[PDB]
């Protein structure tokens, strides 16, 4: 029976590698929204001041 | 901030500008009057040397 026994140890082993690479996928999409929300407050920021400056100018 | 110095710069660079030539216009001003009196004097010494008695 050392077929069976590897056979389900592989089978986990498959199971965990596709749990994380999931995991590293989210991480990875996750980091993408963190710099396009970023980016957002940036811009947010940017429109306030160039606001103010043009209603002093 | 680069535009607050570059605003701030021709508010008062823009008004020295204005405060000096408001300065050239004043002493332009001040010639020209300088000037009308001396033309009045040459016509005033005209009038005196059609007088023979003190032209002579």
């Amino acid at each position: 029976s050392q077929s069976q026994g590897i056979q389900q140890l592989l089978q986990a082993e498959k199971r965990a590698a596709e749990k994380v690479a999931d995991a590293r996928k989210r991480k990875a999409r996750r980091l993408k929204q963190a710099k396009e929300e970023a980016q957002m407050e940036v811009e947010q920021y940017r429109r306030e001041r160039e606001q103010e400056f043009q209603s002093k100018q | 901030e680069k535009k607050e110095k570059q605003i701030e710069q021709q508010k008062k660079i823009q008004m020295s500008n204005l405060m000096n030539q408001a300065r050239l216009k004043v002493l332009r001003a001040r010639d020209d009057l300088i000037t009308d009196l001396l033309n009045e004097a040459k016509q005033r010494l005209s009038k005196v040397v059609k007088d023979t008695t003190r032209y002579q």
